[PDB]
Formats: structure tokens, C-alpha cells, sequence
RNA sequence: AGGAGGUGCAUGGCCGCCGUCAGCUCGUACCGUGAGGCGUCCACUUAAGUGUGGUAACGAGCGAGACCCGCGCCCCCAGUUGCCAGUCCCUCCCGCUCGGGAGGGAGGCACUCUGGGGGGACUGCCGGCGAUAAGCCGGAGGAAGGGGCGGGCGACGGUAGGUCAGUAUGCCCCGAAACCCCCGGGCUACACGCGCGCUACAAUGGGCGGGACAAUGGGACCCGACCCCGAAAGGGGAAGGGAAUCCCCUAAACCCGCCCUCAGUUCGGAUCGCGGGCUGCAACUCGCCCGCGUGAAGCUGGAAUCCCUAGUACCCGCGUGUCAUCAUCGCGC
């Protein structure tokens, strides 16, 4: 039995598989546990700690990302993990757990980068050159 | 003899391409071989079917 | 440098940074303990989120907080410590990774110099470098008068960590201490309460102040 | 083990220390000479950077060959100082490249597929293989939470 | 602001006086019967004919 | 790479309608299209005065021919005529008319009332008609002629109206006119039936 | 086996050739690939508005866009005759391959 | 004939600005001798002359809205040039293999993705305010709550605003010259004042070795893998790609280890010497690149002043337009 999940963040996609296992998390073919940075490290480990060590050390975890940069992989996979976790325990009390920890783990983020536009448009959108006047 | 009034033959630089329309140097877009003045491109442009979506 | 434990730390529980709880950590004030929140949280990220939402800082974690206002350049169009300090290719601002590193080693330095919880420590030097009053114009008729004015908790709170962090960013400006030698030693002055924190010293000037416009 | 197992700048500096005893692997006579690359500013600050340029290239060469010069000195350009004017990304050398492939190639680590770049031989993979699970042996005591893996 | 415009209220009025007893206080009913009802082509133009004539049914069952 | 093959075919169509338009302005001309075919390609143009773009024993015609062959590189051109579906619904017919009434000398203000008659008796939501120029004195001015309904900003004004413009060379200058009208049954997202 | 790229600058034309090659794959009854929808070629052309110098810079962006569809059909004589007759349309171009 | 010769105070066309402001008008009626007035005013509401009610007015047109494009969630169809999760075979590696990892084959499209058609969000519901309506502030649910978020579309008129040096064009002028070609020089000068930018005045760092992660676009005298030579610039051969098949393309900021430890310094990179290359018919006036040597102001800035409300500002690199070479530049990522 495996089950596949998926997360988007910025330009990032994740798939994640989760089957039954040690508990060996690998994600690119690398073991989270050398991940660095530790804050990146950290955003992927949240939902297992949350969903606790039995459960982290029945099942296991393989993660592809492609796309985005070092934070946005990390969010893809940690939503993607988050989704499998959820579906494969089918309990609702994680789930709500996950809810009031951070809503956006199961409910992806729409945000994206705003189109630039002239007057400084490398800049950015808003940005603009100073006048002048006098 | 008469050899003169005549343009040589340039490769490259400003002088090497012209506006078909209206035959001009400086600016001449040549992105995807359009060969066409800006203004006479700007003007020209629904015709050849693009459209402002922005 | 480090050892290799501390390098791969692999946190298991639910508490900030993996390395400080929250159990223990007390508010005195009223006015501030609705706003200071000590959710349990071992990330303190929640990215750009809770901008939009008005009123929606009451639910960020103090860590997040103070590692924002610590992403920073300082100094810019204020001068504090009577300098600027434009650093513009130097500066932290926007880089997270950064400033998560400073304040855990402003954290682990307070928690080395004191005993005490770095969370606890910091919520001290909140409480004693938040101002309660202030001064303000109020335009009635055809003139405007001066008058002294109450500051709302969450004022007292961004103010609060405005200064900490501006004092912390002076007194590292080009000197021989780090920056997180230099933001453990602003908290531990404003918990101890000497004028030589900045935060502190700005409290005192803001509240002398506010009575003689009062 | 395997070399995903690990971080990689510990095995790439473990690698450089056995590649040390290889008698293929040496550095070349203009070696003190040459800066890495032409976004350098001054010379490498280690006497033996050699043995780390080819362990570091062995290792690239393992985990995404089939790989080529100019993939490589991709790889191993950086950013450059150009002065007043803005910084701008460059390609490193392809000389020092080149010389530790055919060194390698040399000593029996890599193998050069036609048209498509050089891959690891047999010997190469066991070599870098040996390598990571020492060091992964090593690790785990450090370490617990690498046992199941 | 969220304001009816005048033919979106023009329209909304003039259906629901046409026909009293087709529309309910329902509005996944309410926008799938100005669907049939009408010639609307805009998903949002449809939606918001469908809320007023929505928010007239409640009013007449207020008896105002 | 395929576009190109599609921008050169725009190119080669503008440069022959500019052309042809030039040549037979005085026609009436309203347009034309191409159509490829395994022998060559058929040119097809709408003129509203056929007779003057015939000539007189096929010479202009052949003249025609030899020109898109050569100068434009069209390869094997069979060019036809046919009749405007509706002279008084394009704009650009319209404006060449007034523009050369204007040429001819007719006061401008009937002759735009004129054509704005015309247009809205053969058939138009809206008509709208712009002179600029030297008009009534040295200094130039800008009169607007309108009836009807019209749309000037959105898509439904971009697409459903119809505009021309033109130029008419007078004694002591030259004047610009504009056209825009609105065919019929154009409906705007406006305004809905009930069925 | 025989492959089809049509590419044209409205959607409409491509969809009635490709249902008219549905059509004719589906009364032979061989084995057909439904239109593989290839990604849309856009380009876009940024230029400056004001003929002159004088006044704020503001330009405007036309753009291109261009649709192509692949089709894959068993290559057999009756359904290459009976495709080879497409109405192609004239902004529709069709390409032939054989592999 | 020709004119990049004057005239934008003779013009057409397009562009900035007042202004994405909400205003500008028409038919009949009414008041005033008349210029004009009413509707278009008053209270509330909206981003809006947007909407409700009162009214000497009743109706309508152009603007706004509406409309079009793209992003965000779900459904149907489609599966190659795109994708590789399960299943089988072959090869290789490790802790000698319980177990684990990599590549290729057949095979699948399951997931991502591409692109056509649909659904969804409509103040829809609950509480409150407003008058019970116009509407407004919170909450539930939800991917998206209040114009869903960013764009295209700029009305009647004016600005004697800029453009005749982009094309078109009236009059005047030159008309063997102001017309047309060719060579050399200049537009690149330099006591000085100013606009907008890049680099820095360092530890919120410089150097060295090592370790990770994108997207938009472009490619036929074109992009060029891959191989060989060179210390670098660069040189020689050359597969595939007419581009979902090949290339530009393993970005930097960021992370780990070491040196530097507050100093005009291992900060700063101007200014100059020698030498080696690339493009170009031609490189001194007047191009760009690399090696060694050299090492000027600058140690945070007065009065004053500018941008920005969320994936926005800041920070950091990349694509393209100009292009034989040259990007501290405009447009996008
Ligand atoms: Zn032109």
C-alpha cells in the first residue's frame, strides 16, 4: 500500500509517497535528518513531530521537489508530508491538530510574484525612480 | 566611370538595415524578422494581428 | 567549529527552537499579556502572513517578532547613537536565515550569563522598555495644543522591540563585538533596568517627556 | 551506505585525503601558479587545494554523470568583483578541469562516454562507496537518528 | 463597492414580477432558473441577478 | 522556426494592401484577402466601383499581376474583384468618400451631413465623424458629427465598431477625417433579453 | 504510423481540423492519439508609444500567440487518402511525417 | 527630381498632463426680456453623475460600471517531443546483503505538466448599524469575503504643451547648390554647476577550499553539447536542434571549515606600466576581455528631499531590445 501527495509553494512542487516502513524519511534521495539549513531542516520536521514518534518511526516517506529555492522545497515538501500523514492515518484529530498549528500545511499558499511594470520595472511592480523638480 | 551617387555595399551597422515602410535608421525591430520601424510597427500592428492583452 | 550534534540538531518535541519551553514563562502586566504570546511553536516563521489582517500581530510568537525587527539595516533616515548607519549591501534585511541564527546566539548567550530562560529574560526587558504615555498635537479651533497621551499595548510592544533591536544594531556598528553579543547584552541591560540600555534609556526619555507636556 | 548517505563537503575532504596516496593524482607544475578560476581574486590558501578540486570533481562526476568541461567549469564559476561596475556571474578555467579528468581517467575512477561526458567507472563507485559508509559508520555514534537509514 | 447596478436591478425586478413563483429564497436554485430564464453569457453578471432576486423573495416572505 | 513563416505572410499581406490601397483609392477600396492554392494563390479585392480597378482592356489588371509577382514575390497571382457586402457600414470606404468630396470641394459641413445621413438610412446603430484641420480660418480646429449609439472604451468598443481614417489633401493643407460606426445587431453585455 | 502538427493563431480552426480528423479516424475504426495540445507560443513585443521624446515614458505590449496540436494516426491507405483532402483553412498549417 | 533646410504660432496622425478624475451632454416640458437656469439639486451610500428617498420635471447618450487577458482551488477530455509513482528484466555499488542505493530497457500517465471545455465566490448565510430600503462593520464555511488579486481599455473639451529630425503635408527657401556619393575629423573636449545610477566608506564583513536551490525568454553565416591545446582571455574539430526532443542553463544572495580581529587594514577599487587576445575592411583620436605590478578620495553624510501598504519594500542574480564587438541602460523573470 503507498499513498502519493502533492504541495506548491512559490514555484516549487513536491510529490511525496508514503508507505509502511522504519520511519526513514528521505527527501531527493538524502535522509532529512543532515538537511541544512536548520531552519529549513526544522519547516520539514514540524508535521512529523507533530504527528508524533510512532507514527513517524511506522511510516516512511519519499519526497521529490523540483522548482523554487531552498525555503520554497521546504514548503512544498512539508505540505506534501502534511497531506500524507493525514490521509494515511485518516484520523481527524491530527488533522484538527493541524489546523489550529498552522492552517496552511493541508491548504496551500496562493501567493505569487506580482507582474513588474514600467518606471523601474527591474525594481519591481511599485517600484520607481526619484524625481527631481528643480 | 559614372561609379559614384551610388551606396555601398555594408554588412552591419545602422546603415545595413531600413524600415521597409518607411525607410528609416535607428530603431529598426528585427525580432522575429519584422524588419519594421517601431512607430510604423506600432501603427501597424493590429493588422498583422497582434493584440494588447496586457 | 561547532560540534556536529549542534550542527544536525533534530529537535522532538514542541517548544521554541527545539531548545527553550514556555511552560514556565510569566507575565506580570495586564495590559501586555493579551498581546505577548508564548504559543507553543518550535518554528518561528509564519512567514508574510498576518500583514493583511488587522490586529493580526496578537497571534505571531515573540521570536518571529523580534527576528523581523532584527532583519533590518538601521539607521536609514534616523539617526540613533547620533550616526546612521546606511548599510545597504551589509544589511540583514531579508535574509531570515540570518537573523534566526543571531537570535539564537543572542539566546544561548543570555542563557549562559544568566541561568534564566532567554524567553523569560526577554520578556523582562520587554516589559521594562515598553513606554506608557507619550506626547501628541490635537488641533481644535484654529491652534494646536500639546497634549499627553496614553500608548495602546501593541504601540508599547512595537515600540518595545523597535528599541531593543536599534540599541543592539548601535552598539555593534563598527566595533569589536558581534551582533549577538551585542543584542544578549541589550536584553540583559533592559531586564537589569541600568540607563545603559538604550531601550530603556528611550523609555525614561519618552515618559519625562510626556509629564512635562502632561 | 552510499554517498547520498552523507554531506557531502565531509566526503569530499575524506575523498581528498585518500586520494593523496594515488599515485595518478598529482598536482600539475604550473599548479602554484594558476588561480581556480578567472572570478578569483588571489591564489587558493591550501597547499594541497589540488586533491580537493579532484575529489570534489570525482564526486560531481559520480552524482550527475555523465558530465563535461563545460558543465563543470559551470559549476565552478562564481560571482566576480568587476569593480564600479556591477557584480556579474563567470566560468571558471577549463584547464584544471580537464587535467583532473584525464587524471582520473588515469587512475581507473572515470570512464568517458562518447558525445555524452564521463560517468564513474565500477572502481570509482566502490571507491566513493567505501568512503561513505565509513564516514557514515563514524557518524552514527555522533548521531543516532541516522541508524535506519 | 459591492452595489447592484441599475440593469442588474432592472432585470432582477422585472423576473421576479414576471414570474413570482419560479424563484425561491434558494440561491443554487435562484441562479440555475435566471440561468433558464434569461439569455445571460457571464457567470458574474448571472450570480449577482441571482442574489437580488434572491434577496426580493426574502423581502416579499418578510411581508415589507 | 514556424513563426516566421506566419510573419512574413502578415508582412507581405500589409505591404500589398498599402500598396493596392494607394493605387486604387479612388475605387472605393475596401479590402482584400489571399487564399493559397496548389497552382499559386487567388487575390480577391472588394471594391465598390469595379469598372476603374478593371480599366479598360485589361491592362491595369495585367499591370496589377505584374507588380504582386515581382515587387511583392506573391508566385502565381490570380486577382479577382467582387462588390462590397455593405459600402455603408465599413468606415474606411466611407472616410476615403468624404475625404475626397472634401478634395472636390463641397462644404464640409453638408458634406459630413451627407454621409452621416447615408450611412444611418442604409443601416447603423451609431455613427461617428471626426474633421480636423484648417477649417473656417488659419487656425485649426476639431469638429465632431454624431448620432446613434456607439462605443468608444472596452473590448465590445474595440471589436463590434468599425473605424476609418483618411486624409484629403486640400489647397491649403490637409484635413483628417475619422469614422467610426456600429453595424447592426452588434449587442452590448449591457443589455439582456428575457426568454 | 504517421504524424500531424497543426498550428494556427486561432483556437477555432484548429479544433474543427482536429474534429474532422477525429472523424475520420473514428469511421475507419483505426487506433487514434487524441490531439496532444503542445504549449502556446507567445511573443510579445514591447515598444514605446509616444513618437518623440517629450513626456513620461509609457510603452505598450502586442503579442502573438500562436496554438499547436500533434496528432498520431496508424498509417494505412484509405485514412492517409481520406486525410490528405483536409479543408485546411488558411491560417491553419498542417505538416505531414511518416515514421 | 531631391532636401534629417525654417515654420509643431498653418496642419493630419500619435504621445504626456489636468485625469481611471467623474464628470460632459441631448428630446420635450417648466422659469427668466436675456445671457442662462431645471433635470445635473437636497439627506445618506459608493472608488464613481454608483445607488435609495424627497423635488419642476419626465426620459436618454458618452464616461464609470460593464467588457477582455493572466494568477489562485476543483471536475471532464487529451498523453508526445512532456512525467516515472507502482509492476517485470538486465547491469553496477555498498555495512556482504536481512536490508539499502544508482543506471538502462521494455512498460504506464497513476502524480507534475502542457491546453481546450466546465464548476466555484454571488453580501450567499448568521449577528449588529443604517430607515425596514441604498448600503456598511464582524463571524462560520471556503482555495479564493466583499471591485478575489494584478493588468488592457483614457469622454465631451483644453493644454498655440512635444513631434515637419518617423512617415504624410500647405507656403517660403536651396535647386548644380542646402541635392546625391566617397575619404578624414567631430558628436567621446573640460577650471566649473545639476539630474538619475553603480561602487564603497567594512565584522549585519574581505579572502580561500567545499556544499545546495529557479523562472521568463532566445537560437540559421544562429545556439552550440562533447573532445583536444592554453595559466586566463581565448583557439581547433564537431553531435543534436527549424525547437515540449538539442543549446544558452549545475545563477547569486544563503550554508559548513580555516585566515584576517577594528586597522585607511587581507576595507575601498579609481589612476597608471608592461605583456597576451576577440569582433570589425579599419581599434591612436575612439571598442571590449584576461595576467603580474600600482594603489586616489571615502571611516555614515548640513539645510533639504524621494519610493513604497504584501509575496509589496529591501537584498541578489538571470533573460531579452539595442548588437560584427560593447549594458552601471529600457522592458521582464
Ligand atoms: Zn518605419
Amino acid at each position: 500500500r503507498i499513498i502519493q501527495t502533492t504541495g506548491k509553494r512559490k514555484t516549487a512542487i513536491a510529490r511525496a509517497v508514503i508507505r509502511e516502513g522504519k520511519g526513514r524519511v528521505r527527501i531527493n534521495g538524502k535522509p532529512v535528518e543532515i538537511i541544512e539549513p536548520e531552519i529549513a531542516r526544522f519547516t520539514i520536521l514540524e508535521p512529523l513531530i507533530l504527528a508524533g514518534e510512532e507514527i513517524w518511526n511506522s511510516v516512511d516517506i519519499d519526497v521529490k521537489v523540483e522548482g523554487g529555492g531552498f525555503m520554497g522545497q521546504a514548503e512544498a515538501a512539508r505540505m506534501a508530508i502534511a497531506r500524507a500523514l493525514v490521509e494515511w492515518t485518516g484520523d481527524m484529530s491530527l488533522k484538527e491538530k493541524f489546523m489550529k498549528y498552522d492552517r496552511t500545511m493541508l491548504v496551500g499558499d496562493p501567493r505569487r510574484t506580482e507582474p513588474h511594470k514600467p518606471n523601474r520595472s527591474t525594481k519591481g511592480p511599485r517600484a520607481k525612480r526619484q524625481k527631481s523638480y528643480r | 566611370k559614372a561609379d559614384y551617387n551610388k551606396r555601398k555595399p555594408r554588412k552591419f551597422g545602422k546603415g545595413a538595415r531600413r524600415c521597409i515602410r518607411c525607410g528609416q535608421y535607428g530603431p529598426i525591430i528585427r525580432i522575429q524578422g519584422l524588419m519594421l520601424c517601431r512607430h510604423c510597427f506600432r501603427e501597424v500592428a493590429p493588422k498583422l494581428g497582434f493584440r494588447k492583452y496586457e | 567549529a561547532k560540534p556536529l550534534n549542534e550542527r544536525f540538531f533534530i529537535p522532538h518535541e514542541i517548544k521554541v527552537m527545539g531548545r527553550w519551553s514556555t511552560e514556565d514563562v510569566e507575565v506580570r502586566d495586564p495590559s501586555l499579556k493579551p498581546y505577548i504570546n508564548l504559543e507553543p511553536r518550535l518554528l518561528p516563521h509564519t512567514h508574510g502572513r498576518h500583514a493583511k489582517k488587522h490586529f493580526g500581530k496578537a497571534n505571531v510568537h515573540i521570536v518571529e517578532r523580534l527576528i523581523n525587527k532584527i532583519m533590518r539595516s538601521g539607521g536609514s533616515h534616523y539617526k540613533v547613537a547620533g550616526h546612521f548607519m546606511r548599510r545597504e549591501h551589509r544589511s540583514l534585511n531579508s535574509k531570515k536565515v540570518k537573523a534566526y541564527e543571531v537570535v539564537k546566539e543572542a539566546f544561548k548567550i543570555i542563557e549562559q550569563r544568566t541561568g534564566k530562560n532567554p524567553i523569560q529574560v526577554l520578556v523582562w526587558a520587554i516589559e521594562n522598555a515598553a513606554p506608557r504615555e507619550d506626547t501628541t498635537s490635537v488641533m481644535f479651533g484654529g491652534i494646536r495644543y500639546h497634549v499627553a497621551v496614553d500608548i495602546s499595548p501593541m504601540r508599547r510592544l512595537d515600540v518595545a522591540l523597535r528599541n531593543i533591536a536599534l540599541g543592539a544594531s548601535a552598539k555593534c556598528y563598527r566595533n569589536k563585538m558581534s551582533f549577538a553579543e551585542a543584542l544578549a547584552e541589550e536584553i540583559i541591560l533592559a531586564a537589569n533596568k541600568d540607563p545603559k540600555s538604550y531601550a530603556y534609556s528611550k523609555k525614561l526619555e519618552i515618559e519625562r517627556i510626556a509629564e512635562s507636556s502632561r | 551506505a552510499t554517498v547520498y548517505d552523507v554531506p557531502g563537503d565531509l566526503l569530499v575532504e575524506r575523498v581528498a585525503q585518500r586520494l593523496k596516496e594515488i599515485p595518478e593524482i598529482k598536482p600539475p607544475e604550473w599548479a602554484p601558479f594558476v588561480k581556480t578560476g578567472r572570478h578569483k581574486e588571489r591564489l587558493p590558501e591550501q597547499e594541497d587545494w589540488w586533491y580537493y578540486r579532484v575529489a570534489s570533481i570525482l564526486r560531481r562526476v559520480y552524482l550527475d554523470g555523465p558530465v563535461g568541461i563545460e558543465r563543470l567549469r559551470t559549476y565552478y564559476g562564481g560571482r566576480k568583483n568587476r569593480g564600479h561596475a556591477p557584480e556579474k556571474f563567470y566560468k571558471a578555467g577549463g584547464s584544471i578541469i580537464r587535467k583532473a579528468l584525464q587524471q582520473l581517467e588515469a587512475a581507473g575512477f572515470v570512464e568517458k562516454v562518447p558525445g555524452k561526458g564521463r560517468v564513474i567507472t565500477p572502481k570509482g563507485r566502490s571507491f566513493l562507496d567505501k568512503i561513505a559508509t565509513e564516514l557514515k559508520k563514524e557518524l552514527e555514534e555522533i548521531i543516532p537518528e541516522l541508524k535506519k537509514y | 463597492g459591492k452595489i447592484r447596478q441599475g440593469f442588474i436591478k432592472r432585470v432582477a425586478r422585472e423576473l421576479v414580477n414576471k414570474y413570482p413563483n419560479e424563484f425561491t429564497t434558494d440561491f443554487e436554485h435562484n441562479k440555475k432558473k435566471v440561468q433558464e430564464l434569461t439569455n445571460v453569457t457571464s457567470k458574474k453578471i448571472r450570480n449577482r441577478i441571482a442574489g437580488y432576486v434572491t434577496k426580493l423573495v426574502r423581502m416579499k416572505m418578510e411581508g415589507k | 522556426a514556424i513563426e516566421r513563416y506566419f510573419i512574413r505572410e502578415a508582412v507581405r499581406e500589409m505591404l500589398i494592401d498599402e500598396f493596392l490601397e494607394k493605387e486604387l483609392r479612388r475605387a472605393g477600396y475596401g479590402g482584400l484577402d489571399i487564399k493559397k492554392t496548389p497552382l499559386g494563390t487567388k487575390v480577391i479585392i472588394f471594391a465598390a466601383n469595379p469598372g476603374y480597378v478593371i480599366g479598360r482592356g485589361g491592362r491595369r489588371i495585367r499591370e496589377l499581376t505584374r507588380i504582386l509577382e515581382k515587387q511583392f514575390g506573391l508566385e502565381n497571382p490570380q486577382i479577382e474583384v467582387e462588390e462590397i457586402k455593405n459600402p455603408y457600414l465599413n468606415a474606411k470606404v466611407q472616410a476615403v468618400r468624404l475625404a475626397q468630396a472634401l478634395e472636390r470641394g463641397i462644404h464640409f459641413r453638408r458634406a459630413a451631413y451627407a454621409a452621416l445621413r447615408a450611412i444611418m438610412n442604409n443601416g447603423a446603430r451609431g455613427v461617428e465623424i471626426r474633421l480636423s484641420g484648417k477649417l473656417t480660418g488659419e487656425r485649426a480646429k476639431s469638429i465632431r458629427f454624431y448620432q446613434g449609439y456607439l462605443a468608444k472604451v472596452g473590448n465590445p468598443a474595440e471589436t463590434l465598431v468599425s473605424k476609418g481614417y483618411a486624409q484629403a489633401l486640400l489647397k491649403l493643407g490637409v484635413i483628417g477625417v475619422k469614422v467610426a460606426i456600429m453595424p447592426p445587431g452588434a449587442r452590448l453585455p449591457d443589455e439582456i433579453e428575457i426568454i | 504510423k504517421a504524424r500531424i502538427k497543426i498550428a494556427s493563431t486561432n483556437v477555432r480552426s484548429l479544433d474543427e481540423v482536429a474534429n474532422q480528423i477525429k472523424q475520420i479516424a473514428e469511421r475507419t475504426g483505426v487506433r487514434m492519439s487524441g490531439p496532444i495540445p503542445l504549449p502556446t507560443k507567445r511573443i510579445r513585443i514591447t515598444t514605446r508609444k509616444s513618437p518623440d521624446g517629450e513626456g513620461s515614458a509609457t510603452f505598450d505590449r502586442w503579442e502573438l500567440r500562436v496554438h499547436k496540436r500533434l496528432i498520431d494516426i496508424e498509417a494505412d491507405e484509405r485514412a492517409m487518402r481520406q486525410i490528405m483532402r483536409i479543408r485546411v483553412p488558411e491560417d491553419v498549417t498542417i505538416e505531414i511525417e511518416l515514421i
